[PDB]
RNA sequence: GCAGUCAAGCGUUCAUAGCGACAUUGCUUUUUGAUUCUUCGAUGUCGGCUCUUCCUAUCAUACCGAAGCAGAAUUCGGUAAGCGUUGGAUUGUUCACCCACUAAUAGGGAGUGAGCUGGGUUUAGACCGUCGUGAGACAGGUUAGUUUUACCCUACUGAU
RNA sequence: AAGCUCGUAUCAGUUUUAUGAGGUAAAGCGAAAACUUUAAAUAUGUAAGAAGUCCUUGUUUGAACGUGGACAUUUGAAUGAAGAGCUUUUAGUGGGCCAUUUUUGGUAAGCAGAACUGGCGAUGCGGGAUGAACCGAACGUAGAGUUAAGGUGCCGGAAUACACGCUCAUCAGACACCACAAAAGGUGUUAGUUCAUCUAGACAGCCGGACGGUGGCCAUGGAAGUCGGAAUCCGCUAAGGAGUGUGUAACAACUCACCGGCCGAAUGAACUA
């Protein structure tokens, strides 16, 4: 539910 | 079991269908106190010397008891705490089997309690073995082996035992 | 007294055949620089095989708000290692500034799992930078278009011991 | 709900829901008949006894009857024009509201309505019908068809169903003790009148069948007009 | 979660009357009027068109929601009263002995009663509520059709007519008599 | 109690490194109510006459649910201590059981070791049997044997 | 204590430098992080200069004995200090209770056997309502002022202060509760983690289908899905189980697993706090 959950896999 | 069935010996014929380093199993014992197992009986009118001890815990009095004379007797083994057997198991094949004692080997602690035979949770005991069928190579059956006792006589009136195969 | 963000650097001692050893860079939150010092050597510890000895803080600064102002949406990554392992934790929170939302964090914390200040640590903090990017529906209830709700419970003060008047609720 | 929520039930039976996968692959099974067979069908049938449905399927082996969820179906033949598998196939959806029933085949078009024209079967009241015919229950025993035949061949009902009576088919229903009685003769029904769904019921447990069924049909696609008629029969 | 507000619509029919300007209640229809006391519940009545009237529970609890949904049934419960009625009916039944309920006028009351229970020589007796007005039902035999527009004064009633006949110190599998509820439908029937 | 088996979980490989709740297998004297005419060292005293008070882990009375409760009668379970819970035989002893009535004769604390009492903390007498050359006690038993309130203070029941 | 042969630059319950000391490894590149290099905290001994150091050479050359000469005060690391130990010989005392570590042995459970650091003993004072141990705390007689533990509703001197979250307990709680009952059970509440469905319709709600070989193969006054045993498929479907339950002597019938008909959007399960 982080709703920035793709920003921290690049 | 429901989610399971959802998803889904080598024995001689006349046996299927059917059903049921040398340390010892416990090298180490509580230390059991002299000041116990010995009550301090006291007698006569006037309760002075007392000149009496009585053992508090299980004894294999033997075969040939014949009780001392009471004008000789300083150590007591109630007739109570004595049992002439002990429920040796066997940890080949998990049975086990209730079979009489035969005789008090060796007892940590001052053998001298052996000599007593006492067993106090550890004790190695002679047994009649032959109930479970023991054959030793060339023919000779077996009919006695050692075992040891692991619960304690003072706790339970039963003296189990596991047999030292 | 109220929390201070801080930013912390440091180059573990630059010593022989090693010129020039990577920077690195950790935001806290603390009430003073001494607090945020220290946790950071405390992540550090974690993170990397230094000790306090070992390195140097190369630079201290507070970071204030861009629009201390201007109300804004704080997710907060979080992970409490009590009562059993270190588990992660994630909430919302709708304050003016990121400072203010990590002391509403810790105070909830510490009241919904009285988790103490030495076990909470802070993982990430950003901005809900658009609507219904929000998720829980405790924060969704205030986005509400023209949204009003009343105080029926005006529970006046009185620094008199005795009042005549009988007061009244209203509102 | 944290806390004091309903429990589900932890019923054992050894079927399970089929899933999404199931509806894919009505959906490709549609597509499937839609780009093989020439002229399509939507039926509107909004119950079927199944035996009755099985006549149907078995009453012709060049065409195929693929039923399914109206969504579903709707999505095979695409909810818009823009989606739509084929030119003027969007408009096929839009006629259906009921269950279909779609039924797609190679014969002659005229042959396949003159059929449905002619095809007709027995069937239950159906809740919200008009009551095909008026009875009541005789006033002295009842019996497992509820007097609608010649009672020296009609048997009493069992004691096992009377608590129904009283509790769902709201009947006056006395149980006397070697039979089920009613003291009066309790009416079932009025001719014309719109069936409550107890009535409807009672009618089941009676056995009375005099509803007729026939499927209706609405419209007609045709690959080779490229575009919908909208025939209908009843 | 301490929901910012909530609410629940009760649907007003035309002929019924409601005023509210308390916690307590009052309705009126062509069945008669009934009243209620709700100050304890502690919610807001909300009129919109005089059609509808909306309930609201600000910063309430789940038990809260759960206070409202209830008021809301409350409500409609009366309308349903003042408007449609309500008509109890509860059949007797006897294995040796025939039942004897009668109504009686002792002290005013209008007393229920009853004799020759199971063969028991006592005489129950069991008040009628105000408003619920008994009635035995017509070409029906061993019945009897309670009635009232409140559904909480008839079933009462009915709860203490089927208490005070208990069976005691018997199986309850081999002894079927005493007075069971029948049906609690409207008093229209067909409307 | 002893020996053993699956694992809902735990734990760096991972349950098979180790443990492990709930279950389970083999023994403790016979599957045909057959036997069970076994009762086996309490070294230490417990038990009883009048009487007050308290608890439920409730025998009965009172109110209920279930049980193959058709009745009667009976079993368990929930509340409930408000009132009841008996007259005796056995000392070649009594850490006990029987008959008979009663609805029932349920279990416990303060007990009352200066209210009285038998078994007993029993010194001075003696005898029988044991030990010890003897003096004496002792593996024992029997017999007979003076611990005597208040008018002081307080508590309680009456009374100025 | 008599004091006296010193005001002698010598000492310390301290830290550090160097060498050990037990090696959890996390790095390694070197021979093939794999083996030796390394290296962290958990508490430890030795040495740290002024009459101190160095140089020269006669002996049975290795080595020590001895003579002779030179180097002056940052003269030997950090902080503190005027305390050298014996000689004369004296009052009292020699198991006595308790708090953490550390190692040896331990078991129903307590614990037992050794070292060191501390309070009492000999100890007042403030708080935990009081207390052998708890927290604070350097005891001449007083004034002003500032504080600790501990508190700020009254007894009781001090805010019925502020800001954010949980609690209805038919004797909660203010309790030693990071300890035996303590493993879970509660459809009593709040916040989180994971796994699934979804406007080609999420949960619940109301209606229908739930088909045919078939009354499948073995027991037989009778088991048709549901009194008894081993299988449990094909055929058509959107689906339908030789059947989850209720009930008949059997049947029948009702009902459920799953689908379809109607409103609609978030819903379901397992765990953690």
């Amino acid at each position: 539910n982080f709703p920035y959950k793709a920003k921290i896999l690049e | 079991a429901h989610e399971q069935s959802k998803v889904k010996d080598a024995l001689p014929t006349y046996l299927l269908d059917r059903e049921q380093k040398f340390s010892v199993p416990l090298p180490k014992v509580r230390g059991i106190s002299e000041e116990e197992m010995f009550k301090v009986i006291k007698t006569g009118k006037s309760r002075s010397k007392s000149w009496k001890r009585m053992i508090t815990k299980h004894t294999f009095v033997g075969e040939g008891f014949t009780r001392r004379p009471v004008k000789m007797e300083r150590i007591i083994r109630p007739s109570a705490l004595r049992q002439k057997k002990a429920n040796v198991t066997h940890p080949e094949l998990g049975v086990t089997v209730f079979l009489p004692i035969l005789a008090v080997k060796k007892n940590p602690q001052s053998p001298m309690y052996t000599q007593l035979g006492v067993l106090t949770k550890g004790t190695i005991i002679e047994v009649n073995v032959s109930e479970l069928g023991m054959v030793t190579a060339g023919g000779k059956v077996v009919w006695g082996k050692y075992a040891q006792v692991t619960n304690e006589p003072d706790r339970d009136g039963c003296v189990n035992a596991v047999l030292l195969v | 007294a109220h929390f201070k963000e801080y930013q912390v650097i440091g180059r573990r001692l630059p010593t022989e055949s090693v010129p020039e050893p990577k920077l690195f860079r950790m935001r806290i939150f603390a009430s003073n620089e001494v607090i945020a010092k220290s946790r950071y050597w405390y992540f550090l510890q974690k993170l990397h095989k230094v000790k306090k000895a070992s390195g140097e803080i190369v630079s201290i600064n507070q970071i204030n708000e861009a629009h201390p102002t201007k109300v804004k949406n704080f997710g907060v990554w979080v992970r409490y290692d009590s009562r059993s392992g270190t588990h992660n934790m994630y909430k919302e929170i709708r304050d003016v500034s990121r400072v203010a939302a990590v002391e509403t964090l810790y105070q909830d914390m510490a009241a919904r799992h009285r988790a103490r200040f030495r076990s909470i640590h802070i993982l990430k903090v950003a901005e809900i930078e658009k609507t219904a990017d929000v998720k829980r529906q405790y924060v969704k209830q205030f986005l509400t278009k023209d949204l009003k709700f009343p105080l029926p419970h005006r529970v006046q003060k009185s620094t008199k011991t005795f009042s005549y008047k009988r007061p009244s609720t209203f509102y | 709900m944290p806390r004091s929520k309903r429990s589900k039930l932890v019923t054992l039976a050894q079927t399970d829901k089929k899933g999404r996968e199931n509806k894919e692959r009505i959906f490709d099974e549609v597509r499937e008949a839609l780009d093989t067979y020439r002229y399509v069908w939507v039926l509107h049938l909004d119950d079927v006894r199944t035996p009755v449905l099985q006549e149907i399927r078995t009453s012709w082996a060049g065409s195929k009857l693929i039923m399914g969820k109206r969504k579903v179906l709707q999505k095979a033949l695409g909810e818009k024009r823009e989606e739509e598998y084929k030119e003027n196939l969007y408009q096929l959806s839009k006629l259906c509201s009921g269950v279909t029933g779609l039924l797609f085949t190679d014969e002659d078009v005229n042959t396949v309505k003159e059929y449905f024209k002619s095809y007709v079967r027995s069937d239950y009241s159906r809740p919200n019908t008009k009551a095909p015919l008026t009875f009541t229950i005789p006033e002295g025993i009842v019996y497992s068809r509820g007097g609608q035949i010649p009672a020296e061949e009609d048997v009493p009902m069992i004691h096992s169903l009377e608590p129904t009576m009283r509790n769902k088919f709201e009947i006056p229903t006395k149980i006397k003790a070697g039979k089920i009685t009613i003291d009066s003769p309790y009416l079932v029904c009025t001719e014309g009148e719109k069936l409550d769904v107890r009535q409807a019921l009672i009618l089941k447990q009676f056995g009375i069948a005099a509803s007729e069924f026939k499927v209706k049909v609405s419209a007609y696609y045709d690959n080779d007009s490229s575009t919908v008629e909208s025939t209908n029969i009843n | 979660m301490k929901y910012i507000q909530t609410e629940q619509q009760i649907e007003v029919p035309e002929g019924v009357t409601v005023s509210i300007k308390s916690r307590i209640v009052k309705v009126v229809g062509p069945r008669g009027t009934l009243t209620k006391n709700l100050k304890h519940i502690d919610v807001t009545f909300t009129k919109v068109n005089n059609q509808l009237i909306k309930v609201a529970v600000h910063n309430g609890g789940r038990k809260h929601v759960a206070a409202l949904r209830t008021v809301k049934s409350l409500v409609d419960n009366m309308i349903t009263g003042v408007t449609k009625g309500y008509k109890y009916k509860m059949r007797y039944v006897y294995a040796h002995f025939p039942i004897n309920v009668n109504i009686v006028e002792k002290d005013g009351a209008k007393f229920i009663e009853v004799r020759n229970f199971l063969g028991d020589k006592k005489i129950r007796n069991v008040p009628v509520r105000d408003g619920v007005t008994i009635e035995f039902s017509t070409n029906v035999k061993d019945e009897i059709v309670l009635s009232g527009n409140s559904v909480e004064d008839v079933s009462q009633n009915a709860a203490d007519l089927q208490q005070i006949c208990r069976v005691r110190n018997k199986d309850i599998r081999k002894f079927l008599d005493g007075i069971y509820v029948s049906h609690k439908g409207f008093i229209t029937e067909d409307l």
